[PDB]
């Protein structure tokens, strides 16, 4: 009779089918993912043509019912998600074009290689060395090769494609309902129905500046330190005050600083916390470190693995032919088969590793009794936040003597919490500049503010002022740095993370806080709480039919984003920088090229 | 007949075989009119949906009973015996029916799910066909597995019951003074040979 009615009817069979086919392929992706073969390949490829192709005849009837009618809002999300993620507006040509932009982007990215210095006779990829060249290698001139000849072998080629690439999406969202696909982007978080909830597209760009600005006074504070234990080891390359070259980095992106723990540590004589030589002393295994990893949740009051999880989940690679790949995935199959296909190494990082894999599947199975239209997170970074809080506090000493591993008789000190501080912001400060940036100039971008001759000179301008790091050879139009990087050159939004980092640190701090654990914000772990585990449960269970802001109101009463857990937890480590960089320039010199 | 009931507890443990409308003391002595005999293949979550009274969302698209049913229903797993890793879309049943169903009355009959403006009726959009594969997997968890379910209804009514437990004995001793019972010819005396012509 009512919309209602007639949608509910219509969604019937659409929930199973979508449980269904998806379950299908994502087992055919599976079964491939564990056994690496070429009919493997076709059959991933099969199911997941079969499915996405279906979703078209029900999103065809979703668009039939339209959304203005509607008073259950479930109907309405799912027939929004459908109307959007199972539909399009561009015609076969431009699709086709997209799509085979897409394709030779990720062609030309994966089988880029660069050669080594003055020869063409061996070549090299980014995976096997780039990433470990600026990770270990610290030649000025070898360094400086490889990072021009890379850089100019991608961007190069892929600058004109992503030329081409954004006109085309712009296209397609000016035909859609968005002003441009930056808009698209920035309606990732949007919220609509329900009010004292929605969230406004124009407030995206409003909220960063917030609390980034009070946070830029601690980064430059990092910049003071990291300039002056780079100038240990680099003394004639780098300004005492100027910018720094970008090709000493540590990394291709200049993503992180921590990997120059050695380089920029604040003590190198205290040993660090390490249980993985204590490992082989104990007789411990993948199988112990998973089963304490469980017992983490089985303390906390989480609901613990199934054995039919641990039965099929491949825990070690088995080589051969039956080959695979143990990048971290958790799973999300539904029907009771949630599986994690890692490889894991006896050791303290393979064992964060492992309780954030482990973090997203307790929360899938969680919220899987919902909807399969709404077993979702409130938003991208929610589902990540989830983990990532279980992986942090597995960073705990005072649990890791709970393990046994590390002996009780651990002294707690300046040069067992600092150091370990120090290492964190590296992890978590030093990228917030990158990280604002490459969305900036993704918006600046494709809304079309800069002309196309200046696209990469806005490029330019922002690394010396933004993060500080200025090139050391110019890179011009024809080059194309962010089309060396995994989102941009493939099409993916890189603001799940701003978000995820910002959501973390207030999930951690109410955990903290309705537990009744004292002492410094570096030293708390949920495995002996409560009142933390169940509140974090409320949420898990809840699905999509609540927003994030909402969702956000509900973990320490507030809405919106915020940064004060983040500041405490460095709090102690604020302290330090602020104090032991007296002597040294708060800044950076944009001015300044060491490029003669 | 002659009905044992510890045949069951000869056999494995059924999960949610339970009793409801009898005594679970006096079921091994009690007389039942007849015996009902429905038998069919639930998955976990929703086994208890095929209740007494409480008809759940399953039951009344499915199969329904009275809110005081009198006797026993047995529901084990049926899993590796049920169960294939390509899906077992063979076993299927009405995940989509209407409305109330009614006691000891298949699903046979097509409850065709139609809601909405259109007649359709049969297939389709807002006429869609009630009935799902179950697309079983020996690899699924909890409530996505065949359980198979017996209703074995003890309905005891006007008719003569004609079907009770069974009855066991003792030995017998002579020239001893002693109760006896033969099949209720209730007496004491003492029991010894005799030569008669019966
Ligand atoms: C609308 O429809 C689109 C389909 O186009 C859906 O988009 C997909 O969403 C999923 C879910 O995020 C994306 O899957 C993600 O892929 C990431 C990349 O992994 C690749 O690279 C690694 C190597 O680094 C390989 O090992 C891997 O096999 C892939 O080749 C993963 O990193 C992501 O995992 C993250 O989350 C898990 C927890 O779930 C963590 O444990 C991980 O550590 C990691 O942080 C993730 O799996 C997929 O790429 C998207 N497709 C496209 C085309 O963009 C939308 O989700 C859908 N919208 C809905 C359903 O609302
Ligand atoms: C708006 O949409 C939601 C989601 O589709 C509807 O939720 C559904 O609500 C009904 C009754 O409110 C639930 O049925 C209940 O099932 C339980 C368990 O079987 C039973 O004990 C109850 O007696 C009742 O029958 C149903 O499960 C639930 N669906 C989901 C997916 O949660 C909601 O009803 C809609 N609003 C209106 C006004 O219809
Ligand atoms: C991975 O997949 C391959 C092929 O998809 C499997 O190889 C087949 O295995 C079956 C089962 O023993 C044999 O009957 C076939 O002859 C094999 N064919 C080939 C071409 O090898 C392989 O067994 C799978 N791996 C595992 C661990 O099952
Ligand atoms: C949570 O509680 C457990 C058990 O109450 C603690 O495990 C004890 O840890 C201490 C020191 O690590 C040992 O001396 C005991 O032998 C352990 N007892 C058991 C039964 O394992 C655990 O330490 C507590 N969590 C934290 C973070 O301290
Ligand atoms: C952990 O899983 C096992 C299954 O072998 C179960 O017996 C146990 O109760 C679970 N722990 C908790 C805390 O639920
Ligand atoms: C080390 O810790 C002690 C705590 O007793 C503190 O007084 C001291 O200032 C700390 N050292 C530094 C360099 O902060």
């Amino acid at each position: 009779s009512t919309i209602e009615e007639q949608a509910k009817t219509f969604l019937d069979k659409f929930n199973h089918e979508a449980e269904d086919l998806f379950y299908q392929s994502s087992l055919a992706s599976w079964n491939y993912n564990t056994n690496i073969t070429e009919e493997n390949v076709q059959n991933m490829n099969n199911a997941g043509d079969k499915w996405s192709a279906f979703l078209k005849e029900q999103s065809t009837l979703a668009q039939m019912y339209p959304l203005q009618e509607i008073q259950n809002l479930t109907v309405k999300l799912q027939l929004q998600a459908l109307q959007q993620n199972g539909s399009s507006v561009l015609s076969e040509d431009k699709s086709k074009r997209l799509n085979t932009i897409l394709n030779t982007m990720s062609t030309i990215y994966s089988t880029g290689k660069v050669c080594n210095p003055d020869n063409p006779q061996e070549c090299l990829l980014l995976e096997p060395g780039l990433n470990e060249i600026m990770a270990n290698s610290l030649d000025y001139n070898e360094r400086l090769w490889a990072w021009e000849s890379w850089r100019s072998e991608v961007g190069k080629q892929l600058r004109p494609l992503y030329e081409e690439y954004v006109v085309l999406k712009n296209e397609m969202a000016r035909a859609n309902h968005y002003e441009d696909y930056g808009d698209y982007w920035r309606g990732d978080y949007e919220v609509n129905g329900v009010d004292g909830y929605d969230y406004s597209r124009g407030q995206l760009i409003e909220d960063v500046e917030h609390t980034f600005e009070e946070i830029k006074p601690l980064y430059e504070h990092l910049h003071a330190y990291v300039r002056a234990k780079l100038m240990n080891a680099y003394p004639s390359y780098i300004s005492p005050i100027g910018c720094l070259p970008a090709h000493l980095l540590g990394d291709m992106w200049g993503r992180f600083w921590t990997n120059l723990y050695s380089l920029t540590v604040p003590f190198g004589q205290k040993p660090n916390i390490d249980v993985t030589d204590a490992m082989v002393d104990q007789a411990w295994d993948a199988q112990r470190i998973f089963k304490e990893a469980e017992k983490f949740f089985v303390s906390v009051g989480l609901p613990n693995m199934t054995q039919g999880f641990w039965e099929n989940s491949m825990l070690t690679d088995p080589g051969n032919v039956q080959k695979a790949v143990c990048h971290p995935t958790a799973w999300d199959l539904g029907k009771g088969d949630f599986r994690i296909l890692m490889c894991t190494k006896v050791t303290m990082d393979d064992f964060l590793t492992a309780h954030h894999e482990m973090g997203h599947i307790q929360y899938d199975m969680a919220y899987a009794a919902q909807p399969f239209l709404l077993r979702n997170g409130a938003n991208e970074g929610f589902h990540e936040a989830v983990g990532e809080i279980m992986s942090l506090s597995a960073a705990t000493p005072k649990h890791l003597k709970s393990i046994g591993l590390l002996s009780p008789d651990f002294q707690e000190d300046n040069e067992t919490e600092i150091n370990f501080l120090l290492k964190q912001a590296l992890t978590i400060v030093g990228t917030l500049p990158f990280t604002y940036m490459l969305e900036k100039w993704r918006w600046m971008v494709f809304k079309g503010e800069i002309p196309k001759d200046q696209w990469m000179k806005k490029w330019w301008e922002m690394k010396r002022e933004i993060v500080g790091v200025v090139e050391p050879v110019p890179h011009d139009e024809t080059y194309c740095d962010p089309a060396s990087l995994f989102h941009v050159s493939n099409d993916y939004s890189f603001i799940r993370y701003y978000t995820r980092t910002l959501y973390q640190f207030q999930f951690q701090e109410a955990l903290c806080q309705a537990a009744k654990h004292e002492g410094p914000l570096h030293k708390c772990d949920i495995s002996n709480s409560t009142e933390a585990g169940q509140k974090l449960f409320n949420m898990l269970r809840l699905g999509k039919s609540e927003p994030w802001t909402l969702a956000l109101e509900n973990v320490v009463g507030a809405k919106n984003m915020n940064v004060r857990p983040l500041l405490n937890y460095f709090e102690p480590l604020f302290t330090w920088l602020k104090d032991q960089n007296k002597n040294s320039f708060v800044g950076w010199s944009t001015d300044w090229s060491p490029y003669a | 007949c002659v009905a044992d009931y510890s045949v069951l507890y000869n056999f494995a443990p059924f999960f949610a075989f339970k009793c409801y409308g009898v005594s679970p003391t006096k079921l091994n002595d009690l007389c039942f009119t007849n015996v009902y005999a429905d038998s069919f293949v639930i998955k976990g979550n929703e086994v208890s949906q095929i209740a007494p009274g409480q008809t759940g969302n399953i039951a009344d698209y499915n199969y329904k009973l009275p809110d005081d049913f009198t006797g026993c229903v047995i529901a084990w797993n049926s899993n590796k015996l049920d169960s294939k890793h390509s899906g077992n879309y063979d076993y299927w049943y009405r995940l989509f029916r209407k409305s109330k169903l009614k006691p000891f009355e298949r699903d046979i009959s097509t409850e065709i799910y139609q809601a909405g403006n259109k007649p359709c009726k049969g297939k389709g959009p807002n006429c869609y066909f009630p009935l799902q594969s179950y697309g079983f997997r020996p690899t699924y968890g909890v409530g996505h597995q065949p359980y198979r379910v017996v209703v074995l209804s003890f309905e005891l009514l006007h008719a003569p019951a004609t079907v009770c437990g069974p009855k066991k004995s003792t030995n017998l001793v002579k020239n001893k003074c002693v109760n006896f019972n033969f099949n209720g010819l209730t007496g004491t005396g003492v029991l010894t040979k005799s030569n008669k012509k019966f």
